[PDB]
This record gives C-alpha cells, structure tokens and sequence, in this order.
C-alpha cells in the first residue's frame, strides 16, 4: 500500500495543472475586486468558485467556468478511480486448474520428462489439450 | 537447422502438409527449395517459365506444395489440384490502440 | 475503426495504397465493378506514391502512420500479421475478390488425379482446417479474441483534461475582456 | 454548520479559518470520490460469500 | 439427383450449386470452383433501442 | 461450388479453364454482386447494417 495509491487513478502531470488553475483562476478574481484577496479565492476554491463580484459580474464568470471546470475534474477522478479498482474485481484470482489455461501473462510450464509432461501428451480430455498444445510451443522452454 | 538434416531443417504449414500429402498416397517425398525463390510467371521477352511452375513443366520436381496461386496462365502448362485454402484480398489496418 | 471495405475507399485522411506489382494491384485495374474502379482511379493518381516496393513496406507502412494508413493484400497474410507482435493490425471486412491456392503437378503426371483426391480427404477431415488453425493461431503471438478478456489497460491520460482547461482560460479570456469593459462603463 | 456546507467560515475567508476548511474541503471532496468509486464495483458483479 | 444424370448419360454438365465432396469427385470431375463460401452464423437484426 | 461434367468428357478440359477466364476477369464477381445485392431487396439494410 502507501500514500501514492492516489495519483495512480489520476496523471501526475495532471496534478500540477490543476494547482496551476487553481492559481491562475485565484489571480483573475484579484483584478476584478494583495492578501485579502487571494485569501477570499482560497476561501472561494473552498466553495466553488468566485465571489465578491459582487454579483455583477466579471468575477460570476471566472469561477463560472471555473466551477464547471473544477466539476469536471472531480468527475473524472471518480471514474478513472472505479475502473483501477473494478479489473482488480474482474480478474478471478486464480482458483481452479482451467483459470490457468485461460490467460498468458502467468505462463506455466512442467518437466521435461515424467509422468507429468507425459500426461499432457496422451490427454483426451479438452482442458489439458489446450495447455500442451501452449506449452509445446511456448518460447521461451516452460 | 545448421543441427538438422533433410526435411526435418524446414517446418510449417506446407511442411506438414507435405507429410499428410505423402500419408494418404504413400511416396518418400524430398523436400526442396525452389531455386530463383519465385512463384509461377513468364518471360516477357524469353518467354520462359520459371520458379515453382517452371521446374515443373520443364521436369526438375515432381510437385509443388507452396502458396502457389491458382491463376488461368498457370493453368494451361501444369495441373492444379482442388483448392486447400480459399482466400481474397483484405483489408489491413492499425488496430487499437490508439488509445488516441 | 473500419468495417467494410466500400468504407475505406469513401476516405481519404486514411490513404490507401496496393503492391505495386502483382496479382492485387491488376484486380484493381481490370475490374468492371463500380465501387474497385472508383479505387484504382485514386491509387492511380495519389501523391505521394500509395505504392509500395516489396510486401514487407506495406505492413510497415500502417504500423508507423498511427492510423492513416491502409494497406490491401490476401487474407492469408493479413490474418497471419494479425497474430503476429505487436499484434498491431487487424484484419476487417470480408474479402475483395474469391481466390485460392492449390497444389501443382505436371500435366499427364501420374502424381495427378491422386494428390488431387487427397486433398479432399483431408479438407473433409478438418485437417486443413487444423493445419491453418495451428500455424497462424496456436503458434501464434497474440491473443484473439482472447485479448479482449485479458485487457489489462488501467491507464490515465492528460490529453483527455486539456480541453477543460482550454475552456477555462478561454472563458478567462472572455472574462478578462468582460472585466475590461466593466472598469470604464463604473 | 460548516461540515454541513463543505467546510469553514466566520473567517471570513481571511484567511486562516479559509485554509482549515480548503484542506478540509479537498479532504472530504477525495473522501465522498473514494466512495462512489468503491462502492460501483460492489454493485457490478459480487461473490459475494466464501 | 443431377450426379446421378451425369454418371447414367442422361446429362452433359452441371452448372447448379453442388457442394464439392470427395465422393463425388471420384465419379464425376469438378471444374475449378467459381463461388468460395463456408457455414456461418445467421442471428437476428438486434433489437437497438429499445 | 463448381462445375461438374462426367468423367472422360470433352467438356472437362474446356469448361474448367473457362471458370478461371470468368472469375479473374470478374464476371463471377459482377454476376455474383448482380443477383445478390443488385436484385436484392434490401438496399437499406446492408449499408446501414456496418
């Protein structure tokens, strides 16, 4: 586990523009009104975006657009978010013998000679076919 | 290869095919490679056969079991058996992904 | 991205282009039906040259245009590619034109008439169906479909955020302009 | 009544009640993501017992 | 059926959809097939929308 | 599919040449295209269908 597993759902470099947003949106809302201002757009991103404009208006429309895009983004984060998580669902941590012959990233293999490799070969059964046929031409040797 | 010798240097699909073509008509079969490395045409200006086809007509194989395409000019000096893979032309993109 | 192939030839962001010698660039040239003449008639005059030297161009040319390249040739090798690393290309629609191949003896040989009965034994059989099952997809180097199911592409991009923020200074933009016309009327 | 709306006011803004409740809110704006998000896969296809 | 009227004399050619078999080539000879096809898969138009 | 003529014919050798002379000059391919999708009655539902 750790602290990252939260950039994972979201691109680092997407984290660096929204900060560069989150400021370049802060300053627009100081012309239209040093500290006082750019502490009422921090408690502004806190809700939303925008005010003191007072009303009308230029102001209603930098955090405007700008709630409508800190909207989005959490929106995006939420889904990208679910889908890290819905394949470790989708998956099947592997369980029978068949799961095994279902996928290639976890190659298998047995012995070179034995009652093992063996029995692969002379298989009648549909299950075991297929994994010899894979192993026998698997490359590298498993 | 370089450890092999005879047929068994070469495999694929030919290759087995070969050995089923062998089976269901019982022949010792020598597998051979076609000298220029072409397919079945004629000369222009010779007006010659060569490749596959060519050491056919003129008696320097036996058979040819290739990706040899069954065209009328071909037709007419050699004898080409039952199709074994019907195909045409397609279609060849990039697929995914793209990821654009 | 592409279904069939009357499609592709109703484009041309995706150029398109044959072998320039062989048995499936004259199919182009000689066929009497309507929607292959209208092909010939832009592969016969696009520039640059759609026309490849050798077969192994024609694959590296959809491989390294990021989809803006079409290369037409048979379905054996089309299908074949496909199977093959990076598993990059992909076979669609049906086939252009009906063909096969077949295998050759001399004229009057007594190899003939036999070989040629074999043949059907074994198609019959489903051993050419397994032969070409087993070189092409059993030894082959990608799945399927059998990469549809292991699709293992968790991934997150920025290209996709950028347009939020194209909006965002572009309505900054419009609010600068606003805010500028807001200052001189009070 | 600031957990109530996002978080804290009566700063007004200015400034250090604004920044207690800008973290909380980006606090609780990646909690409620985290549970939408966990909670959609609970829905999609469950076991959903040994 | 029309192989038959072809082995017994009562025909000269047959230009009809006969499927191509090993069978009856060893009766009759088969020209170069003029039509490539093979079993496929009929499903209904789906039902989109709904 | 394909033509069948009895054995030992004097229409073997012709006919089985002619098959090629139509298909690679696409006579096959137009005839094919012209009682299936010229003829037919369902122009809208195989362009729309992709």
């Amino acid at each position: 586990p750790g602290v990252f597993s939260f950039l994972d759902p979201l691109a680092y470099e997407i984290w660096m523009c929204i900060v560069f947003a989150y400021i370049g949106v802060s300053v627009v809302l100081f012309l239209v009104s040093i500290f006082n201002s750019l502490w009422f757009s921090l408690g502004a991103f806190m809700q939303q975006g925008a005010d003191i404009s007072p009303r009308s208006l230029s102001g209603r429309i930098v955090g405007g657009v700008w709630w409508f895009f800190t909207l989005i983004i959490i929106s995006s984060y939420t889904a990208n978010l679910a889908a890290f998580l819905t394949v470790e669902r989708m998956v099947s941590p592997i369980e029978s013998a068949e799961d095994l012959s279902k996928q290639t990233e976890i190659a298998y293999g047995t012995l070179d000679s034995g009652s093992t490799k063996e029995f692969f070969r002379r298989s009648k059964i549909a299950v075991f076919d297929k994994m010899w046929t894979y192993m026998r031409s698997a490359e590298p040797s498993v | 290869h370089e450890m092999l010798e005879g047929n068994e240097r070469y495999e694929g699909y030919c290759v087995d095919l070969a050995a089923e073509i062998a089976k269901h008509c019982g022949f010792k079969y020598k597998l051979t490679i076609v000298g220029d490395g072409k397919y079945g045409a004629r000369d222009a200006d010779t007006k010659i056969w060569n490749g596959m086809v060519g050491e056919l007509v003129y008696g320097k194989a036996d058979i040819a079991i290739a990706p040899l395409t069954i065209t009328l000019v071909r037709e007419e000096v050699i004898d080409f058996s039952k199709p074994f893979m019907s195909l045409g032309i397609s279609i060849m993109i990039k697929k995914p992904q793209k990821s654009k | 991205p592409i279904e069939s192939a009357e499609d592709l030839s109703k484009q041309t962001e995706i150029a398109y282009g044959t072998l320039d010698s062989g048995s499936t660039k004259e199919f182009f040239r000689r066929s009497k039906i309507a929607v292959f003449d209208k092909m010939w008639t832009y592969m016969r005059s696009a520039e640059p040259s759609v026309f490849v030297r050798t077969t192994a161009e024609g694959v590296a040319r959809v491989r390294k245009s990021k989809g803006k390249y079409a290369y037409l040739l048979e379905s054996t090798m089309n299908e074949y590619i496909e199977q093959r690393k990076p598993c990059d290309t992909m076979k669609v629609g049906g086939n252009l034109d009906s063909k096969g191949y077949g295998i050759a003896t001399p004229k009057g040989s007594s190899l003939g008439t036999p070989v040629n009965l074999a043949v059907l034994k074994l198609s019959e059989q489903g051993v050419l169906d397994k032969l070409k099952n087993k070189w092409w997809y059993d030894k082959g180097e990608c799945g399927a479909k059998d990469s549809g199911s292991k699709e293992k592409t968790s991934a997150l991009s920025l290209s996709n955020v950028a347009g939020v923020f194209y909006i965002l200074v572009g309505g900054l933009g419009l609010a600068m302009l606003v805010a500028l016309i807001e200052f001189c009327y009070k």
